[PDB]
């Protein structure tokens, strides 16, 4: 057969024109609503923005998930990894964060709209349609991506679809905007990269992988990030999800993708049976923008919320002795349970950040002690449902817990009725 | 208690050289788990080569 | 006398050159590619052709294409003309404030110097942090090491590193990032614009600083000798023009992983874990050029990452034996939320002799080795039964050595970004008297949270007192009118009249400034002539 | 260094000069045994010898085996150190007795190197990194 | 288990109504296509597997 | 002896003679399975077949697999145990019992071999250590 | 250790005696023989002894 070349590296459509789409690996759209309008033509394969390109990572990017929030806080430039067995919420806390953000497009300006691009690389069909039928239902199709190389497109379209739709979602970041790109299984595009390259005969290593899946994974992802304000100030907020094996993550795509991003959502399937959800193991999860990029308020409160569950990791293995009182351990063995049970949220519904910081402002300063510790959850329904709602409306405006704040909600939160006596 | 404490610890040394009795049968299947699959990914590059 | 391009495999090039091949480590120049792309010649392959690795991206790459030997390695600027500045691995300016002045241009590749011209001289040095100047204190003049897991703390321990030593030093400094993240090499720079380390414009001679960056996003062919570029500025300095230069290399094992990501496709059988046959041999020809010679001295600090906390993989466990003092920084203790989180049973230095940092040192380091061994070996038992069954014997350890754990964290003044806590830095004759007295029990009734993020031993008794003011506080600060709604503060109806209504605009304005390019349904190829046409309707 | 000689290869040295630097440094060695005076020789870093072998090696397009170390690095270690003997005295009654130094990871000596060390000499000193932070300096277990 | 597809998809496809596709041993597909690929002249991947899993 | 036939492929014999045994051995018994009789067959060691058809295809430099086994080492034994049947009326009615003998390492049910052969074979009986050396045999679990 | 089996064969079949032989360390029988198969490229067997052990 005749092979022609067609003088072009790799290219998709970029542009505004893709906002609502869903696009295979290479840019063609597979919704069925014709072909794309609005769009020009980039590159795949860019070179990441340098380090005079780039400045320092301080708006944050509310997911709605309040473990995250409040323990791993995440800023509008950084990338943060959510990494997991199978079935632990990895998708469900990725999908929480693009819907919230259809919750927080409609309250902010234009400059401050962040557009998702959701990468699914390597699942079913079935899947991505009940994703679009769920972005649809919420309305955060108006603001996303999708880029779907599915389990049945060739291992090449599994391999580019990261970064064709990386290179949609940098459109954002190049022109001032704010993007969220979300690779669900960067796992699932090695395994795709290390068939494509045993083929080729390129020699195997670890794992049988090729050499190269480190280099794979960094460029894409150092495409992550924050601009200076020569550039427009735009940014790319990643996040890779990495599927681990019995929580092996000594394996060798998780431990590459570990070393490369900046902090992780690291969630347990032991976790996830305890009630716990979303998963989060607060240990080992580690954001390394930090508190820099943190809502402010949160801020006044996750540092009471970190340490409780810092002395309650550690009273636990004593805790199977309730005979054995100490009343100083059980005093933490107790509080921090409020904060574990506070912490838990329902998918699908992301929360505003406002509603969280006094939810876990509730649980800091000993509001929900009389609660018991299985109760909590409808507590926090009572916290949120019985406040004065103009708490919010100028916690969200202050930007922090005003001293003319912090008196006005403590009383706040004795006129409301706990599940609890 | 002290003859109560003297027969619970004979069912605990007995129950904890059973479980390392297990543990290391299962970490000698690892072992030789792991050489081999280290052995299998060496020769695997080096006939791609050769 | 040119060579053209026969293969193109990654970023590894074959070259190959009818007559006059180029040596091995020479830098050839490819002709006509858009970026300045470098290719370093790494082997000849035998039938006049040269394999190389490539140190910019390789799409782009026409076999035929013409290929420029330039008769010598890289060669990079160095001498004074490069402070304050930021270099490429081929020493090309990313900082953009122009081109980089050059009192010479020195290639990248060496020999180490000889086993002649090397210094015997162990001479500590103070830098500041408890755990590191009393249990593994640094040598100056020497090869220091932090060992550590993604996400222990390396990269902040080097930046509490660049302050404290670097900042009162009379020498020069070069910061080789060697393949981390981009943010945090931006991160670096800004710091070192603002504390006045590297000065902007016509004040650039009086930066005190050199960084070459190497980091991610670039190919392994960059990876693998931006650490040599950063050698090569300090160098430099160490030989021509005399003087103690200090060397922070981040991330030592990108420099190993960079050669790994080649090596196959250079034609190399698999070594062990995956990495190459010659790690033992680019990692031992790298490090032994960071020696004080009896010209001048480079003080070298290595962030060496552990993948997965490994400390027997053979990346970090080759790098070991080129030290003078391994920071072995854990997991373990980052779990007790203790920072910096250095292992104190796992980080050995040279300067541990009491021969050199006298036997006053020595003891109060190895009485707080000796007590930590033995809390780690009381941990089978308190850890399962509660600490009731010692007798007071071994209580009275645990207590000592529950309050030396603390004592070690420490809190950093680049940490204060981090954490709502200010920067300490401790004295070395403090260090030693403050772990001297809770080794023997001269605070031995001060509580074991009073150690913890302190300064020195003053810092524990003025933390001491505040924990003690403050559990007092907590009987009477409610009620009886100190929080009351008329007090201080408005009222909640009033407050949302004051905030200032932002304007949202629902329209988002993504059109309004896009330059569109019709999309082609039907594929456009090639014909014969090079010229864009439909592809044929011949199947 | 009225009695010691220093053979060093060194690590930025090439790799077959740091596997033959054992057994240049016993060829001077096996001077003293064979002249009738004794002889004490340390390969320090032995397991260092081995990653050198193995790089000339798997680069030599020599087949691999554990660790990807070559089918005769048994037989390295062993024509090394046997040549450190006790002659009779009718050889002079001269001696050479060797102390090869391995490095383990983390007391692993089922590693492939170490086995091999250990099935070759008369006996270890062992040294553990528990009984070294416990004060007792040397650490022999 | 592509032989029996087939005549699954064309009920669902064609006839037009819901089928029940009992395979057992679908990992006996994975298996035999792993036992042909030695012979196809491929770098075996994990475990031994074919590298187009 | 007058009913038995015995089919012997010793450990000096070459790997594809013990390889071929298992085979050589059920057509033989598959004479009385065919013509309206009934056969049994005992493969003492399908725990030996395999290793000697390891042994072949390592030496054919076939990738490997679990436990350096190849990949149509299952074939291997369910290519032969499947000749094991009881055949319609139509047929004749023969019929052939196959007895597989496995050994395995320490109680280890969940090896590669192990498990091919579990979910060959229609029923299982397993043969304990600890009931053995209590004397109770056959040591049947 | 072929050696040793052929000077106690002629004790056995010639001699026509009972014989004992001592093999001192069989395990450094079957290394050496590992040893052997890596040298000639034999791709070796599970955990890293030939393929004929
Ligand atoms: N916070 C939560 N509360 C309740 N159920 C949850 C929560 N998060 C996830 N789940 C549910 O748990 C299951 C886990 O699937 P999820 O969407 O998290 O995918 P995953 O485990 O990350 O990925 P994979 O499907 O590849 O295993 C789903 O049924 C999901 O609806
Ligand atoms: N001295 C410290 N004080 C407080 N937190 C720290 C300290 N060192 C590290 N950390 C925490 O650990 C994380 C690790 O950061 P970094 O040093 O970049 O990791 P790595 O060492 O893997 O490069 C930081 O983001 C910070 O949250
Ligand atoms: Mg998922
Ligand atoms: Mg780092």
């Amino acid at each position: 057969d005749l092979v022609y070349r067609t003088g072009q590296i790799v290219n998709v459509p970029i542009g505004p024109g893709t906002l609502g789409r869903v696009t295979d690996g290479l840019g063609q759209p597979i919704d069925g609503k014709g072909p794309l309008t609005n769009v020009r033509s980039s590159l795949v394969e860019v070179k990441a923005p340098g380090i005079i390109a780039r400045q320092s990572v301080r708006e944050p990017l509310f997911t709605g998930v309040k473990a995250v929030d409040a323990l791993v806080p995440i800023g509008r430039g950084q990338r943060e990894l959510i990494i997991g067995d199978r079935q632990t919420g990895k998708t469900a806390v990725a999908i929480d964060a693009i819907i919230h953000q259809k919750n927080c497009n409609e309250q902010v300006p234009k400059a401050q709209r962040v557009y998702c691009v959701y990468v699914a690389v390597g699942q079913k069909r079935s899947t991505v349609a009940q994703l679009v039928k769920l972005f649809t239902q919420t309305g955060a199709m108006r603001y996303t991506i999708m880029v779907s190389a599915t389990a049945s497109d060739a291992a090449p379209l599994q391999f580019l679809a990261p970064y064709s739709g990386c290179a949609m979602a940098e459109y954002f970041r190049d022109t001032g905007k704010h993007g969220l790109i979300i690779y669900d299984d960067l796992s699932k595009q090695s395994v795709a990269y290390r068939q494509m390259s045993l083929l080729l005969r390129r020699p195997p290593g670890r794992e049988a992988f090729p050499g190269d899946v480190f280099y794979l994974h960094s460029r894409l992802l150092e495409r992550a990030a924050k601009l200076s304000k020569e550039l427009g100030g735009g940014s790319l907020t990643a996040f890779p999800v990495i599927e681990t094996q019995a929580g092996d993550v000594s394996a060798y795509i998780a431990t590459n993708v570990i070393s490369i991003t900046d902090g992780q959502i690291f969630l347990e399937t032991e976790l996830f049976y305890k009630g716990i959800r979303p998963a989060l193991n607060v240990g080992l999860s580690v954001s390394r923008v930090g508190s820099a990029a943190q809502f402010p308020g949160m801020k006044q409160v996750a540092g009471t919320l970190k340490l409780e569950l810092a002395q309650y990791r550690e009273v636990a293995a004593f805790a199977q002795f309730g005979s054995d009182l100490d009343a100083a351990t059980q005093y933490v063995l107790e509080r921090g349970a409020r904060l574990t049970e506070m912490l838990k949220q329902k998918q699908f519904a992301p929360i505003p950040i406002e509603r969280q910081t006094v939810a876990v402002y509730a649980a800091t300063k000993g509001f929900l002690d009389k609660v018991r510790v299985q109760d909590i959850v409808a507590a926090e329904e009572a916290v949120i449902s019985q406040v004065n709602p103009a708490v919010f409306k100028i916690l969200k405006a202050n930007g922090k817990i005003t001293p003319a704040l912090d008196a006005h909600l403590k009383a706040e939160l004795r006129k409301v009725k706990l599940p609890g006596a | 208690e002290h003859a109560s404490r003297m027969s619970a610890m004979e069912n605990s040394t007995k129950s904890a050289g059973e479980m390392l009795g297990k543990l290391t049968l299962d970490y000698n299947r690892k072992r030789q788990a792991t050489i081999t699959t280290e052995l299998i990914e060496i020769i695997a590059g080096a006939s791609a080569l050769m | 006398d040119a060579g053209y391009v026969s293969q193109v495999i990654g970023p590894v090039v074959d070259v190959r050159f009818d007559g006059e091949l180029p040596s091995i480590l020479s830098s050839l120049e490819v002709e006509g590619h858009s970026v300045r792309l470098v290719l370093e010649v790494a082997q000849h392959m035998g039938d006049n052709t040269v394999r190389c690795i490539a140190m910019d991206s390789t799409d782009g790459l026409v076999r035929g294409q013409k290929v420029v030997d330039t008769g010598s390695p890289i060669k990079v600027p160095v001498g004074r003309g490069t402070l304050g500045r930021i270099m490429n691995v081929i020493g090309e300016p990313v900082d953009e404030q122009g081109p980089i002045d050059a009192a010479d241009i020195w290639s990248i590749h060496r020999e180490a110097p000889e086993f002649t011209e090397q210094s015997t001289e162990q001479e500590i040095l103070v830098t500041g942090i408890k755990v590191v100047d009393l249990l593994a204190p640094y040598q100056r003049g020497g090869k220091i090491g932090l060992f550590g897991g993604a996400g222990v703390g390396k990269t902040v321990l080097i930046m509490e590193l660049i302050n404290n030593v670097a900042k009162a030093h009379g020498g020069f400094s070069v910061f080789a990032g060697v393949g981390e993240r981009t943010r945090e090499g931006n991160d670096l720079y800004r710091e070192m614009i603002e504390s006045g380390v590297i000065k902007l414009g016509a004040e650039r001679g009086n930066s005190k600083c050199t960084l070459v960056y190497g980091q991610m996003n670039e190919p392994p062919g960059a990876r693998a000798r931006v650490a040599l570029t950063g050698l090569t500025v300090a160098e430099y300095f160490r030989d021509i023009e005399g003087q103690d230069v200090l060397l922070f290399v981040d991330n030592i094992f990108r420099f190993t992983q960079a050669n790994s990501e080649v090596s196959a496709l250079l034609g190399r059988i698999p070594s062990a874990v995956g990495y190459q046959p010659t790690l033992a041999t680019d990692l031992g020809g790298l490090q032994e050029r960071i020696t004080t010679t009896t010209k001048g001295s480079i003080t070298s600090v290595q962030a060496v990452y552990v993948p997965a906390d490994d400390l027997t993989d053979p990346a970090p466990a080759t790098t070991f034996a080129h030290l003078d003092a391994t920071t072995v920084l854990s997991r373990s203790i980052a779990e007790l939320g203790i920072y910096p989180a250095v292992d104190p049973l796992d980080s050995t230095s040279r300067m541990l002799n009491p021969n050199v940092i006298g036997a006053e040192h020595y003891n109060v380091a190895r009485g707080v080795q000796k007590v930590l061994q033995d809390y780690k070996n009381l941990q089978d038992i308190i850890a399962i039964l509660g600490m009731d069954e010692l007798s007071e014997e071994d209580k009275l350890t645990v207590a000592r050595a529950r309050k030396i754990q603390r004592f070690l964290s420490q809190p950093f003044q680049v940490a204060e970004v981090f954490t709502g806590t200010p920067g300490k830095y401790v004295d070395l004759a403090d260090t030693i008297s403050g772990f001297q007295g809770v080794l023997t029990g001269k605070y031995d009734d001060l509580p074991e949270m009073a150690f913890y993020m302190v300064g020195d031993i003053k810092e524990v008794k003025e933390k001491a007192d505040k924990m003690a003011k403050d559990i007092a506080s907590r009987k009477e600060a409610d009620n009886k009118k100190v929080s009351e709604e008329l007090k201080d503060i408005p009222s909640l109806d009033k407050l949302v009249s004051e905030i200032k209504e932002v304007v949202i605009e629902e329209d988002d304005g993504l059109e309004e400034d896009f330059k569109a390019e019709a999309l082609s349904s039907e594929t456009v190829v090639l014909n014969e002539e090079g010229k864009s046409v439909p592809l044929p309707k011949k199947n």
